[PDB]
């Protein structure tokens, strides 16, 4: 299922941006021997493991079959490790809610939670942990369908997200699904503050402390107590007490049936949102 | 909105 690419079988066209370790390019996968050109997004990882191992990990990242968990399509092992995945046209859901603050309504926000949760639940059911789930790691296929990206990358690359990590992770470097729910909670806080930065104004080396003291992210304005409390119930000190993703998917799908009742957005009733040539095949289309 | 909201002395959110 994992396709091994030659540095020739693809070409980085643009630089969509660089995050943690490496940079992301908008490229095109040209399967040697076929006129077809598949739009993809290439990620080149900045160089303590070996190449024979990396492979065994990819084999597993390119095994996650689910509508909300972005799957690995191929890998390119040379002087650098390059990951090939289907190209997501609308960008990270973080940059989305920022440039659309006033235009995103109840129904949508709530759905995304429900989707992201479905993704996290997928991985959970397989005893797989993400570790770096954040608003910046959920791409938008379409404004109505989002999906989690960069799973297993963190495990593959050893600056760590302190604000998104659960306490025990920060203190004892212990990552479990139970921590991922903590990550989720923050991610959800991000969407609710339409992209606002968490604990902004506090220094990472200090988070650990203000957290122990029982201080958590603030209740967004648009969030009716009932919603804020699920997020908050994800940041409990006692991990095994945090909501499992299944519990979330529900508590959250149950609010999407009447969005306006759990989210108070001004002017919700009136809101709306949205290269070619020929031989452009969708990743979907090429990998039957 | 303020950066942090307290939850103490709630034993559930304050470690000891």
């Amino acid at each position: 299922l994992l396709r091994i690419l030659k540095e020739t079988e693809f070409k980085k066209i643009k630089v969509l941006g660089s995050g943690a370790f490496g940079t992301v390019y908008k490229g095109l996968w040209i399967p040697e021997g076929e006129k077809v050109k598949i739009p993809v997004a290439i990620k080149e990882l900045r160089e303590p493991k070996a190449n024979k191992e990396i492979l065994d990990e990819a084999y597993v990242m390119a095994s996650v079959d689910n509508p909300h968990v972005c799957r690995l399509l191929g890998i390119c092992l040379t002087s650098t490790v390059q990951l090939i995945t289907q190209l997501m046209p609308f960008g990270c859901l973080l940059d989305y809610v920022r440039e659309h603050k006033d235009n995103i309504g109840s129904q949508y926000l709530l759905n995304w939670c429900v989707q992201i949760a479905e993704g996290m639940n997928y991985l959970e059911d397989r005893r797989l942990v993400h570790r770096d789930l954040a608003a910046r790691n959920v791409l938008v296929k379409t404004p109505q369908h989002v999906k989690i990206t960069d799973f297993g990358l963190a495990k593959l690359l050893g600056k760590v997200p302190i604000k998104w990590m659960a306490l025990e992770s920060i203190l004892h470097r212990i990552y479990t699904h139970q921590s991922d729910v903590w990550s989720y909670g923050v991610t959800v806080w991000e969407l609710m503050t339409f992209g606002s930065k968490p604990y902004d104004g506090i220094p990472a080396s200090e988070i650990s402390s203000i957290l122990e003291k029982g201080e958590r992210l603030p209740q967004p304005p648009i969030c009716t107590i009932d919603v804020y409390m699920i997020m908050v119930k994800c940041w409990m000190i006692d991990a095994d007490s945090r909501p499992k993703f299944r519990e979330l998917i529900i508590e959250f799908s149950k609010m999407a049936r009447d969005p306006q009742r759990y989210l108070v957005i001004q002017g919700d009733e009136r809101m709306h949102l949205p290269e070619d040539m020929d031989d452009v095949v969708d990743a979907d289309e090429y990998l039957i | 909105m303020p950066p942090t909201q307290s939850f103490a002395p709630d034993p559930k959110y304050v470690s000891s």
